[PDB]
Formats: C-alpha cells, structure tokens, sequence
C-alpha cells in the first residue's frame, strides 16, 4: 500500500553471517532493455547453503526496465517453503544503506520519475506473483543503490540449506 | 509437547569385537515428522553425535568413527529407533542418547532438542568448537558468560546444551539467539560466524552445570564443543 516500516532493519548477509567476500556476485542478464535478475534456479537448498547470491544490476542509461523473479513458497514442493522476500511491498519499497544496515525506502521518492505499472502481464506488481518489474526514468541526477532481498536460507531439508538472493542495483547518473 | 518422552534400552557389558542392538522407544510426539539422532558421551567426557535418520527413514548420516559398524534404523509404526553396534572397540564404551531433532516444517535440522536419559555401553577392554574456559568458578546471582569459538564460519546455527550432573542435555539456545520453548529467560545467546557467547544473567543454583555449543552449519558430523563446567566457587 506504499507505505514504509521505518522499525524495519537487516543488512547484506543477514543471519547468514557470510562475508561479503564470500558472495557469489554475477551480472544480471541483460537484454539491452530489460535488465533481468533471475532467482529461479539459484537459491535451492544444497548441503553447502547458505550461499549469498548477488546479483548486480548497473544502470547508466535512460528507461531500462528491471525485471527480478524470486521463486514463489510452493512453486516446487519443498524447496522454498520457508522463502521471504523483501521489502514486502516490493517494488514499491526498496532498502537503502544507512551506514552498515539495510532500510525501507520508497522507491518514489529515491529516484522521481521512475516508472511502477500496477500490474506485470494481468498480476498484481508484487513479489507474492513472483515478479516484481520497474522502469527506471530518462533521468537521474545522482548516483543512487537500492536493493531487494529473495532469501531461502531459512529452507532446510535434514544437512541442506537455501540461499539467501540480493539484488543489487547501482543507478549510476545519466541525462542531465 | 510437555509430555515428550524417549527411553533408550539394549545396552550392556560386551568385549571388542561384539555386538550390541539399542533401542529407543519414543513418546509424545508425532515420531513420523522428526528425523532422529544418536549421540554419547563417553566416561568423563563430552557430548559426541554418532548417527542421524531422515523422518521417513530413507537417508541416513553417521560419523567417521561409526561408519561401517553402526546402523541408525527406525520403524515408525513402532515409534521405536535403532542403533546396531557391530565389531564394537573399547572406545565405544559411552552412555548412548537417543535424541529428537529439533527440524520441523523445513527449518532446525541438526538440533538435538530432547534427549533421553541413555543406556550404557561398556566394551571392556570437521568443523571444531572451543570452548573457553572449560571451567568457571561463580557464585549464585552472578553473571555467567560462557564462550564458543568456531573453526570457521557456522553462520548463526550454534545451539546451546545444558547438562545438569546425572542428567540428559538440554537445548537452551538454538541458531546463536533463540531460546527454547520453556527455557527461562536469564539465558540468552549471541554471536555470528566464529564467536559465540551464551549468557546466564543471574546464576540459579541449578544453572550450575556442564554446558556445550554444538553446529548444525555444515554436517555430518554434527560437532559439540568441549564443554564449559560452572562450578561454585
């Protein structure tokens, strides 16, 4: 409903405690004009979780369109039944950086004109229909990072563990 | 629930190289949801895992030690679990837990949540945890903290296990900071990654005891620390 938990707090790792020389950092997969981090096949339990994927997206040009899919509780048996997704009202809320911790921001007001459809092809534009997509807009006047959280670490199966997914994007200024 | 319940049988007085068949009757709980263990602890020794059985009994871990001797089964229409000890040694002499996992809907696999008394078993003749000191001399209504120091990064998933003299452990902390259901409050617990810190704000008489850390971060094997005693001054 747009609004901010300003109580809420995390950080980076979370209560994986995994240092972030230990993050499996990637690119997101670029289309040119969608930039895209997938999650669909990268937080399934294994006995090595938790294991903190990173996935980055660097944006320095006008209207590219994010696209982040989080697997959804139930999508398949098991394997993400303990999954949380943050913020909660994704994409409209976002986490910032103050100093070492991770809170709630909207969106809105961290880059004005930015583009949130209500919808993502007919569904509801909220991680609980497992995607969340955003337009950034033609212009950016200062460097802004933002993220999201798809963390499965809490899914356990007997020595097997999920992964916790970040996605990192980094707006760097462009227009002007 | 409050009711839960396991008593472990089959233990005995047997040579090297013999055989012994322990059995767990176990109550109170729904048998066929939880994964079990085995665990020991071996004449003035510290907490050991031995054995781990998946809830529907299809997959199995053991450690290095008790691997091709022992056999971890399990018959849910019993509500019964077992250990066969095969081709025993004399240091396999230990009391022998049975011990219910703490995992339910897909989170706490790893955790020994209830222990039974144990039975006896008397053959007559790896990620470590430190912890420091291994005694601690206080007096009733001071501040106990004891210490877990990792040898690499166990996440948050340390628990913390109370031994009172002649008696089964018992889960106080799991994952570093929550306590257990009917654990009071004067314990608490923190840390991250290497370093572990359980604190007893106001000692009761009864809070002195042997206490150890165990991970669940990577296993099998599941490993204890060593121990910390706190005694009276």
């Amino acid at each position: 409903l747009d609004k901010i938990d300003l109580s809420y707090e995390t950080t980076e790792s979370g209560d994986t405690a995994v240092s972030e020389d230990s993050y499996d950092k990637y690119a997101s997969q670029n289309t040119n004009k969608e930039y895209v981090c997938d999650f669909t096949d990268q937080l399934k339990p294994t006995e090595s979780g938790p294991k903190v994927k990173k996935c980055e997206v660097k944006v320095n040009e006008p209207l590219i369109k994010v696209k982040i899919i989080c697997p959804l509780k139930g999508s398949v048996e098991k394997l993400y039944d303990n999954i949380e997704y943050v913020p909660k009202k994704s994409p409209y809320v976002v986490l910032t950086k103050e100093e070492t911790k991770l809170k709630e921001k909207l969106l809105s007001k961290l880059i004005y004109g930015l583009l949130i459809s209500p919808t993502v092809n007919e569904k509801e534009n909220n991680f609980k229909e497992g995607v969340i997509e955003f337009t950034l807009p033609p212009v950016v006047h200062k460097a802004t990072v933002f993220y999201f959280i798809c963390d499965n670490s809490k899914t356990e199966d007997d020595n097997k563990k999920g992964n916790r997914g970040i996605v990192e994007v980094y707006v760097e200024p462009y227009g002007n | 629930t409050g009711q839960v319940q396991l008593v472990e049988s089959g233990g005995g007085v047997v040579q090297p190289g013999g055989s012994l068949r322990l059995s767990c009757a176990a109550s109170g709980f729904t048998f066929s949801s939880f994964a079990m263990h085995w665990a020991r602890q071996a004449p003035g020794k510290g907490l050991e895992w031995v054995a781990y059985i998946r809830y529907d009994g299809t997959k199995e871990f053991y450690t290095d030690s008790a691997k091709g001797r022992f056999t971890i089964s399990r018959d849910n229409s019993k509500n019964t679990l077992y250990l066969q000890m095969d081709s025993l040694r004399a240091e396999d002499t230990a009391l022998y837990y049975c011990a219910k996992d703490l995992g339910i809907n897909s989170y706490g696999y790893g955790g020994l949540d209830f222990w039974g008394q144990g039975t006896l078993v008397t053959v007559s003749s790896e990620i470590v945890l430190t912890q420091s000191p291994a005694t601690l001399s206080l007096s009733p209504g001071e501040r106990g903290t004891l210490s877990c120091r990792a040898s690499q990064n166990v996440n948050r998933y340390l628990a913390w296990y109370q031994q009172k003299p002649g008696q089964a452990p018992r889960l106080l902390i799991y994952d570093a900071s929550n306590r257990a259901t009917g654990i009071p409050a004067r314990f608490s617990g923190s840390g991250s990654g290497t370093d572990f810190t359980l604190t007893i704000s106001s000692l009761e008489p009864e809070d002195f005891a042997v206490y150890y850390c165990q991970q669940r971060a990577i296993w099998p094997p599941l490993t204890f620390g060593g121990g910390t005693k706190v005694e009276i001054k």
